[PDB]
């Protein structure tokens, strides 16, 4: 046994089950064994990421740490999302999750001196005074309002420096960190969770050049695992007659997945200078003459 | 009406502010994102590259006595903060036996390195387990996956850790311009810069200064 | 992915790096090629100069669906592609994936290189006119570039008694300069002197007195450099633009250009344009806030007239006069009603700053429903049976629903998913079906020089009017090879016999006054078999005349069927 | 939480049930009787909609198999603290009032006509005396996925779908992260999964270690918790447990003494907080695309352990039993120099 | 298509031996399409530089 | 109003009390 | 008339149009021209120079269809239409 | 670390250029082509006319009699002139003619030190019997200065100030481009692109921006010693 195609990491365990210390096995076994092999996978290019109101995505690019856009404070953000999508879609829940968070994390102090404003009525007593990193719950149906994120965005903590990054509506002013300057307008920033997919990459990525070729059927097994080639639907074969494109259907169909002696010679023209032997004659189109000939039916083939 | 440039240092406890001025107009926030991108990336350091725990095969187990796992304390050792003045690998050793505490002040570096910040939690011991780490500290710059000592084909006992050599920790930039009508429209650039306490604000910029003279003096030469 | 690349090109490698001696046979070549040694990146790179591969959308469905492209190299583990060609493969950059096919023989090099490049399929099959444009996010940025704005910083000025105008630069350079020092905004009005860009013939023919225009020639322009930057990325000799560019505008430059230049140069402006959009739509300072979302000011006071006159029925009904189907009735149309005033409130509410305003009026995507939805009422809302509930919602979902409202809503997401399920199946079928019917047509003789020709109304002469162009005539004479001579009332010929008709044609034809005229068509080929080349006319994806051999069947076929898909409800849908 | 709703699940299809095909479009719709019962919202995607629900919050079946909703009857205009389960039948014969309308702390109705529902896709308001069934919470209809994700009453129909069945599909973390903002059913969700153990009488920790722990009852009885350490799950994820505990403290009955794999501090946590901007930039996060920092790859933010799985038999044969050897016919050492004398 | 039995057997009978016409058949069997870059009027060209460039190619 | 002895604390925008736990999910 | 291109688009296609009757006609005109410039190349240590090889002068390492199309856009060569 | 080495390449055209840098390290193609852009478009001292004059106009709402062209046009076709002095100080420059004809830039006496690189440009055209005498002051500098910051000059007649150019370069274009010297196949190209006065070769132009870049940089470099590649 071998290790399959795409895999690597540590062995962490090896499990033997043997017939001789009295262990169960299926009939007809003697000796089974398992080897669990553990991957460290860090986040990578074509990865899904998603939120919890239903926004879907696929890292784009991993730019360095030195070219994201950097508040005005020097903090560099960790991701951007498009705003297109967010209108059409008709999901505005999120950016009130973000308001909210950026809100909690930087923590609040609703003023009180003059006593409790108009909008801060129902919030509970305990709730008008918050610390850096707190921990908020919105239970569904029953939140906050809007005119309670109003209240709360235009009491934020400042930061250490003395200053308060974001205005009551809740954008900032940024700084491009490729061209320097900052941009003419503000935009909008906060925390929001991100969960991570099982989609992964590495599962997907998969190459076939030559390889196991499958003995009942003289095609390439199939299967990331296998080690097989992919398959080529009739609408492919429609595409091709559509554009006019004759050697290259001819190919696909008779010198890379059935003549046997046509990948060989193809294979080794290849490795040397000699130009590609034309294909030759399909092992299907000689399967169904042998086959159709043994109903009685003399198929003769005419070359005259 | 025309003067060079000139740069002085306002100080605190650890991060320190340089003002730059007086700069023709439109061109303090260019220069001020090139030193930036500059020192963010390209300033050189030292971290662990490789660890090697005793009595342990690989990183995906634990190891008796202990109240964290191998990850858990391979993930509180990136946090670890080195300066190396040898150009070689050179070793260290983690030698703590018996219940308590053990932190970054446990390590007996030898000669040319330092651990510049003692307090640092690395884990607990129980009474039952004791613990010995070796590990290495090599010298380079910028951002190295931990794979690459997966090709050199060590023994078993030896455990890749990701290697980030870089002191700098923030920074950021404001331009105080002068745009009234007199031929004293220029503006004034305040660079602020914080480091890991591995090295002064002072040498990362003259280390970035230097970068940047020597890659623009490939224009200087006449065409 | 390189570590596709080079698992994919591996023999190639081989006979490669073996002839630069780096191994001594194919055996230790390919163990080397194996081991990825450094050696080994160098022969993979100079190996694929212009090596075309295949991508594959997986399902294809249409032509369009199998392009051919050049590789590069590039880290990551992901397929990378260009933006404005998965419109083509209908792709969403979220979890798709498609198979890469390679040519081997230099036959099929050939082939891939010339016929399945992707630059040479601009023009969809469907109509004769080009797809891959600037489609959702670009248009943002094309629309902020041009928009024009009044009184903006440094715009122009008349000269006020002892200041002289303000706002005139000598050439594009310094106007950009002065952009750049921050004393003229990208979006004003200006009075530059342009040098190298053909006036408008309004002003072409009066200037220069139609002498015509040549480089070097100046003349003093009144428009935005916005609008001066985009029309400079335009070909050489086109006439100047000099309006907002909605994306109707959008589209009807890029259908000019493709019916006055060759293929090339539309790409290559194609590119700029797309490059210049995405690096000028970062800076529209378009985002999303509750401040953004602006509720109605006076929504209240009409929601309370209109429940007034809905309880005014209700007790109306309760009076027993009434059955249930008329309240029914009388509720639905009390209620669409409400929500069309609010709606038309919501609109005059809104200024022209809004980033919603923005996005939907510059047709990005979108359409005002959504954000009347988004901003505005939610109005009433379909039912398992299709018919509209007696119970509509009366909050926006910026001010937050009720348990009630979003359980009667669930039903059109679900209605519309079972929707969406059958009708790709349906759509589906039919394509195969209509593939199969139909797969034996070539064009097989040049010209069957046959003489009948159906007639088709061009345009027709309204009895008030001078000349009224016929809502159709893009569809049904557009591309068809002219039958006879369409000769104007004199004894001059406009269009002679066998030119096939265009865009410019059709234009003089119109200006002709002509109405009736007699097309060569398909329909009556006296080819034998397959269809003369002639009677078929203009090709789509040429441009130009098919060529002999070439499918038409399989075209037409997958022209057919691939709209099948938002075909929906005698029913007027796909059945 | 893929585990709580795979054991929640409710089926409508498989043996002694309909097919897909023979199964018509309209039982896939929603009825005015599944409030309270099953949620509407969580739903696969796929072509399998409608035929697979899920319990609601409050949902208990009775003993027959009619599933039951908690209610509070009104006697005369008064809410009553006291509860009752009602079925269907019941339902559809009383009037129920609704959560979300005000009431005094006394029990008295402010408003005099408040909205109700009726026997079927009927509301209308009534006089505040006749009323006489009353809901609990606003939250006795949503699933137990669809539960936890803030501002619901702001998103669509299909999106909250979306969201709900996304949010069974997060992959367990190194270091997790408890969210900013989320509802407060998270912890409760989490000590019912199973995946966290919990002492079971007030006890006194002596000590405690990476693989195990030994808690000191108050009546003298020592009692052991051995927790497994980097097994390989069900679906190919990793699964560990850390304790939470020190040395000394007297932890009480009920408290969570270990955080399995997506939690923290005994509380679901299936992703990190990240800092994010909206806006276009550079075409890069075009058409649903999405740019990330290297600050989170450099800092292992988002880094994820898979653990695959293989094993190989030796059965017997006619021809004879095959044995693992460490010997192997035409192989060169340096191939073989990773096996073990075994 | 359909039927293929009762097709076959009444080609069969009447022996008909028909051309590789058509792209359904053609493809089956494996030959070139007759379309687009197969016809015989493209499949058969002799292309030699012209004496112009062998008496000044060098 | 933690039911659990040493759960986490984070204040809730709370406007209305349920009277009963979440029964045994 | 326009900016020149880069890549495997130039020459471009229109201006070879100009020569060749049908886009179809192209494709193996110039295909057979490239198998017979890799005949000539792998011929090159020693044979007949009946193959003459390429008519323009080469780039560094380009492919023989490359140079068939170049050359056929200089318009050198002949050939016979269908038999 | 030495790394490998960074060679600016060339291109040559009419009066255009496009330089190119290659390899360089990742991310470092915008740090070089922003600032060395704002450098060269706004660093290099040049001469160009600041204030005109006319004694045949009052002001500027009318035109100057006995001329086809405009004030406005004639602002613009002088702003052009290309101008370089060698004097800090702002010296006169006077135009005079007469008769019907038209007017080049060579035609115009220039004082000691100042020239025009343009005799052949044209500025306008007169008829018959006509005149017009100007008194334009020249000054150098570097960069570009609006007008509106030389409003307010004193108290005279027909002053006018004009926008100036004070640059010999108008014109700046980069972009960058990805390199493969190794497997990390992520190294950046610049391209650059200048397009100069008459005044200045691009590469001259180029040079002097690094050299004032290089100076600049000096300052940071001083504060200590430490060492880096080539
Ligand atoms: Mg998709
Ligand atoms: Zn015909």
């Amino acid at each position: 046994l071998k290790v399959p195609h795409g895999e690597s990491g540590k062995v962490i365990g090896i499990r033997v089950f043997s017939r001789e210390d009295e262990d169960e096995l299926p009939a007809g076994v003697n000796e089974l064994v398992r080897v669990y092999v553990a991957q460290k996978r860090k986040i990578s290019d074509g990865d899904k990421l998603a939120g919890r109101h239903g926004n879907k995505g696929v890292i784009g690019k991993i730019l360095p740490v030195e070219d994201m856009p950097f508040l005005a404070d020097g903090t560099p953000v960790d991701i951007i999302l498009n705003t297109h999508g967010v209108p059409r879609r008709m999901n505005i829940g999120q950016i009130l999750e973000t308001h909210l968070g950026w809100c909690a994390h930087s923590g609040w102090k609703v003023d009180a001196a003059k006593g409790v404003p108009d909008w801060a009525a129902r919030l509970p007593d305990e709730l008008l005074e918050a610390q850096p990193n707190a921990i908020v719950s919105t239970p569904v149906f029953d939140g906050a309002q809007e005119a309670e994120l109003q209240g709360l965005l235009s009491c934020t903590l400042p930061n250490r420096d003395g200053d308060v990054l974001v205005d009551a509506d809740g954008k900032a002013m940024l700084f491009d960190g490729r061209s320097g300057e900052p941009f003419p307008y503000p935009v909008t920033v906060g925390y929001m969770y991100i969960m991570k997919l099982h989609h992964l990459v590495d599962d997907k990525i998969h190459a076939r050049s030559t390889g196991p070729y499958s003995m009942i059927t003289q095609q390439p097994l199939g299967g990331k695992a296998q080690f097989g080639g992919q398959r080529f639907g009739e609408m492919e074969c429609w595409a091709m007659q559509a554009y006019g494109a004759a050697y290259t259907l001819q190919e696909l169909l008779t010198i890379k997945s059935d003549d046997t002696v046509g990948r060989v010679k193809v294979y080794e023209a290849i490795v040397k200078g000699e130009n590609i032997p034309e294909p030759g004659i399909p092992e299907s189109f000689k399967v169904l003459l042998k086959e159709l000939q043994s109903l009685c039916l003399n198929v003769e083939v005419l070359s005259s | 009406s025309q003067r060079p440039t000139l740069s002085e240092d306002v100080l605190t406890d650890n991060r320190s502010q340089f003002v730059i001025e007086p700069l023709e107009p439109g061109f303090g926030y260019t220069l001020g994102n090139s030193l930036r991108r500059t020192l963010l990336s390209s300033i050189p350091g030292a971290a662990v590259t490789s660890i090697r725990i005793d009595g342990v095969l690989h990183e995906f187990t634990t190891v008796p006595g202990v109240k964290e796992d191998v990850t858990e304390i391979i993930l509180n050792l990136k946090s670890l903060v080195v300066s190396s003045e040898e150009d070689e690998p050179v070793t260290m050793y983690l030698r703590k036996q018996g219940p308590g505490e053990v932190t970054a002040g446990d390590i007996v570096p030898p000669a040319g390195v330092t651990v510049h910040n003692p307090g640092m939690h690395i884990a607990t011991l129980n009474d039952k387990g004791k613990l010995e780490v070796e590990l290495v500290v090599e010298r380079g710059r910028g951002y190295v996956p931990a794979v690459q000592n997966r090709a050199s084909g060590a023994e078993i006992g030896r455990i890749p850790v990701d290697s980030i050599y870089s002191p700098v920790l923030k920074v950021t930039y404001k331009v105080d311009a002068t745009r009234v009508e007199q031929r004293t429209d220029f503006d004034k650039l305040i660079l602020d810069v914080e480091t890991k306490n591995s090295i002064s604000p002072r040498d990362a910029l003259a280390s970035a200064g230097k970068t940047l003279v020597e890659l623009f003096g490939l224009a200087r030469e006449l065409n | 992915p390189k570590l596709m690349a080079l698992e994919l090109f591996k023999p190639f490698v081989m006979k490669r790096l073996v002839d630069l001696n780096h191994a001594q046979n194919i055996k230790s070549a390919k163990r080397m090629v194996e081991r990825q040694r450094p050696q080994v990146w160098d022969v993979l790179e100079e190996v694929i100069a212009e090596h075309p591969v295949l991508l594959n959308r997986a399902p294809t469905l249409h032509r369009l669906g199998i392009q051919a492209f050049e590789p590069m190299l590039v880290e990551g583990k992901a397929i990378q592609l260009h933006p404005l060609v998965c419109e083509a493969f209908n792709a969403d950059f979220d979890g798709d994936q498609m198979a890469v096919h390679l040519p081997l023989s230099a036959e099929a090099q050939a082939e891939a290189r010339i016929l399945m490049l992707s630059s040479n399929n601009i023009l969809s099959p469907a109509s004769g006119r080009p797809l891959a444009m600037p489609r959702l996010d670009m248009v943002t940025g094309l629309y902020y570039l041009t928009t024009e704005v009044p009184g903006d910083t440094g715009e122009y000025q008349p000269a006020s008694g002892d200041h002289p105008e303000t706002g005139v630069y000598s050439s594009p350079a310094e106007a950009i300069m002065a952009a750049d020092r921050g004393v003229l905004s990208v979006r004003a009005k200006i009075k530059v002197r342009l040098t190298q860009l053909r006036p408008p013939v309004e002003i072409e023919a009066e200037l220069f007195g139609h002498s015509g225009w040549q480089p070097g020639d100046a003349w003093m322009a009144e428009t935005t450099l916005g609008r001066v930057m985009f029309n400079e990325l335009l070909p050489l000799g086109y006439p100047f633009v000099n309006k907002q560019m909605h994306k109707k505008v959008q589209a009807a430059i890029i259908n000019d250009l493709a019916e006055r230049y060759p293929m090339i140069v539309v790409a290559q402006t194609v590119d700029k344009l797309k490059d210049a959009g995405f690096y000028w739509a970062t800076r529209s300072g378009v985002t999303v806030s509750m401040a953004d979302v602006l509720v109605p000011p006076r929504k209240k006071e009409i929601l309370d007239h209109y429940e007034e006159r809905a309880d005014k029925v209700e007790k109306q009904f309760q009076r027993g006069a009434l059955n249930h189907d008329e309240r029914n009735e009388a509720l639905v149309e009390i209620w669409k009603e409400a929500t069309d005033e609010v709606g038309q409130a919501l609109r005059e509410h809104y200024p022209d700053d809004n980033p919603i305003i923005t996005i939907v009026d510059s047709g990005a995507t979108g359409n005002f429903t959504q954000t009347r939805t988004l901003a505005g009422m939610k109005g009433l809302v379909t039912n398992p049976k299709g018919e509209f509930i007696p119970r509509p919602v009366k909050s926006s979902f910026r001010e937050g629903l009720t348990v009630l409202e979003y359980f009667i809503n669930t039903h059109g997401a679900r209605k519309g998913l079972a929707d969406t399920a059958l009708r790709t199946a349906d759509s589906g079928y039919l394509t195969r079906r209509l593939v199969d019917v139909s797969q034996d047509v070539i064009v097989r003789e040049h010209d069957c020089q046959t003489e009948r020709g159906i007639v088709v109304e061009l345009a027709e002469r309204a009895p008030d009017g001078t000349l009224i162009r016929d809502p159709y005539i893009e569809t049904s004479a557009y591309a068809r090879t002219l039958g006879t001579d369409a000769v104007d009332e004199a004894g001059n010929v406009i269009v002679e016999r066998g030119q096939d008709l265009g865009d410019p044609e059709i234009d003089a034809l119109l200006a002709a006054g002509i109405t009736q005229v007699k097309v060569r068509s398909v329909l009556t080929c006296a080819t034998s078999t397959g269809v003369c080349a002639t009677c078929y006319g203009r090709s789509m994806a040429t441009g130009k005349l098919v060529d002999i051999g070439e499918a038409v069947g399989i075209v037409a076929a997958q022209s057919i069927g691939e709209p099948g898909t938002q075909l929906t409800m005698i029913t007027g849908g796909l059945p | 939480l893929s585990g709580l709703t795979h054991k929640r699940r409710l089926s409508a299809l498989g043996p002694g049930g309909l097919s897909r095909e023979r199964a018509g479009l309209e039982v896939r719709d929603v009825h005015p009787s599944h409030y309270g019962r099953m949620c509407p919202i969580e739903t696969p995607e796929g072509p399998n909609i409608g035929l697979i629900g899920s319990l609601s919050v409050y949902a208990r079946v009775n003993p027959f198999g009619f599933i039951e909703t908690p209610y509070r009857k009104v006697v005369d205009g008064v809410v009553s603290d006291e509860i009752v389960y009602l079925t269907a039948d019941e339902e559809d014969r009383h009037v129920v009032a609704q959560a979300n309308s005000p009431i005094d702390a006394d029990g008295r109705f402010v408003e005099p006509r408040v909205l109700v529902r009726r026997k079927a896709g009927e509301v209308e308001y009534v006089p505040s005396s006749e009323v006489d069934y009353m809901d609990v919470s606003p939250r006795q209809m949503v699933s137990v996925a669809t539960a936890m994700i803030p501002f619901l009453e702001h998103d669509d129909a299909n999106r909250a779908l979306m969201g709900a069945n996304m949010q069974r599909q997060a992959v367990p973390l190194v270091r997790s992260e408890a969210p900013l903002v989320g509802t407060g059913m998270e912890l409760r969700a989490a000590i019912d999964a199973g995946d966290v153990v919990v002492a079971e009488e007030s006890g006194v920790i002596e000590e405690v270690s990476a693989d195990y722990i030994t808690v000191m009852h108050d009546n003298g009885t020592r009692r052991t918790y051995r927790m497994r350490k980097f097994a390989r799950s069900n679906h190919g994820t990793c699964a560990n447990q850390c304790p939470i505990v020190d040395a000394g403290d007297r932890v009480e009955a009920g408290q969570v003494i270990a955080d399995g794999p997506c939690t923290d501090d005994g509380e679901m946590a299936l992703g990190k907080n990240l800092l994010v901007a909206i806006m276009p930039w550079e075409g890069h996060n075009y058409e649903d695309a999405i740019i990330l920092s290297n600050r989170l790859v450099e800092e292992d933010v988002l880094t994820s352990i898979h653990i695959e799985e293989h094993e190989i038999d030796a059965r017997d044969t006619k021809l004879g039993a095959e044995e693992i050897t460490r010997d192997i016919p035409n192989i060169s050492d340096e191939v073989l120099a990773d096996l073990d004398e075994r | 298509f359909q039927e293929t039995t009762r097709v076959l057997t009444d080609a069969a009978i009447n022996c008909r031996s028909d051309k590789l016409n058509g792209l359904k058949e053609n493809v089956i069997i494996g030959k070139l399409i007759p379309a687009g870059t197969g016809i015989n009027r493209y499949r058969n060209i002799a292309v030699q530089p012209t004496e112009e460039a062998r008496a000044a190619a060098y | 109003n933690n039911s659990v002895p040493g759960a986490p604390n984070r204040v809730s925008f709370a406007k209305l009390r349920e009277p009963l736990e979440v029964p045994g999910l | 008339g326009y900016d020149t291109p880069l890549g495997i688009t130039n020459p471009p296609i229109d201006e070879l149009l100009d020569r060749v009757s049908s886009k179809y006609a192209l494709v193996i005109y110039a295909a057979k021209r490239a198998r017979q410039i890799n005949d000539y190349y792998n011929q090159l240590g020693e044979g007949i120079l009946e193959y003459v090889g390429p008519l323009v002068e080469p780039g560094l390492q380009e492919k023989p269809l490359s140079i068939a199309l170049r050359e056929i856009h200089a318009d050198l060569l002949e050939h016979t239409e269908g038999e």
